[PDB]
């Protein structure tokens, strides 16, 4: 198997509060990133 | 190999209404009859099985060998309580907004079903055709085989004579078979929810939101075709009472014909 993706998602908010905590700042900024990876399962079919 | 196809039209009233259904995706099922001799083989169709597919997709059509278990089930039913001498003897499918002709696909599919026994025949509908250009409406059908070509695998189509023999009246048999349709469709959207379940940890909003999308699509279901369907016996018993009084007025005349002539 090790058919593995590995896709990011966030909301739109938390990107407008990055960009407010930076936008604030007049220089270079940095900080973590806090959420959960979760692995999702596809069985495919390819034709029968 | 067969050489002929009648198909009762009190069974052809149920494949076309099974077509008819939905324009979205494909639809199939089975078609029970009986294998006669007369002046020649012929296939004689009395009833279908409607099924539901579950992979779906385009041109991807097959049949279980468990919906064949359920078929033959159902056909030794029938043989019995009809009397008659029941088998599983043919196949239909719906090509819409798609010309009736075979696929290469549906051909392969004909001789792997026809590797179980070769007199086995395939039919076709195509649904809906839309041309604003000549602005009108067109419904197809056909029967088919399949025989080996000259050439390594590569099957060919062959085509079959099928007529429609006239039923006058609906059988019980065929009631029976179309009120199946709302069930396998209410059942096809019960396991979906019931599969979707499953993973219990969900949010309790999506849950709503899914529950919801359940109740939409079965409300879909009720106004496109449980509704519709009951609208039309509804017509048919009033058609069947217009009908019968219409026939004991013709009943008396010819008595009264046949008392007073010779
Ligand atoms: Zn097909």
């Amino acid at each position: 198997m090790e058919g593995e993706s590995t896709l990011g998602v966030l909301s739109g908010f938390v990107l407008g509060a990055l960009t407010f905590h930076h936008l604030n700042t007049d220089s270079d900024t940095e900080g973590f990133l806090l959420g959960e990876m979760k692995g999702e399962a596809k069985n495919s079919i390819t034709d029968s | 190999a067969v050489q002929a196809v009648h198909l009762e039209s009190d069974a052809f009233l149920v494949c076309l209404n099974h077509a008819l259904s939905t324009e979205k995706e494909e639809v199939m099922g089975l078609c029970i009859g009986e294998l006669n001799d007369d002046i020649i083989r012929i296939v004689h169709i009395h009833s279908v099985i409607i099924l539901r597919r579950s992979d779906k997709r385009k041109d991807r059509v097959e049949i279980s060998p468990e919906q064949l278990s359920a078929a033959s089930t159902e056909a030794e039913r029938l043989a019995e309580l009809t009397g008659r001498p029941m088998r599983v003897v043919g196949w239909y499918h719906s090509h819409p907004h798609i010309t009736v002709w075979p696929s290469h696909v549906d051909v392969r599919t004909q001789a792997m079903y026809q590797m179980m026994d070769q007199g086995f025949v395939g039919l076709i509908f195509s649904c809906f055709i839309e041309d604003k250009n000549t602005k009108t409406g067109r419904v197809l059908y056909t029967c088919f085989q399949s025989i080996q070509a000259q050439k390594s695998s590569e099957y060919e189509r062959i085509e079959i004579p099928i007529h429609i023999v006239p039923h006058i009246t609906i059988g019980k048999v065929c009631l029976e078979s179309a009120v199946e349709l709302p069930k396998i469709l209410c059942q096809e959207e019960q396991d979906a929810y019931r599969r979707i379940h499953s993973l219990t940890h969900l949010d309790s909003v999506t849950k709503i939101h899914n529950g919801s999308v359940f109740t939409k699509n079965l409300c879909s279901q009720m106004s496109a075709v449980s509704g519709p369907l009951l609208q039309w016996l509804e017509d048919r018993l009033e058609q069947n009472q217009q009908h019968l009084q219409e026939l004991q007025q013709e009943k008396e005349e010819l008595m009264e014909e046949l008392s007073s002539l010779e």
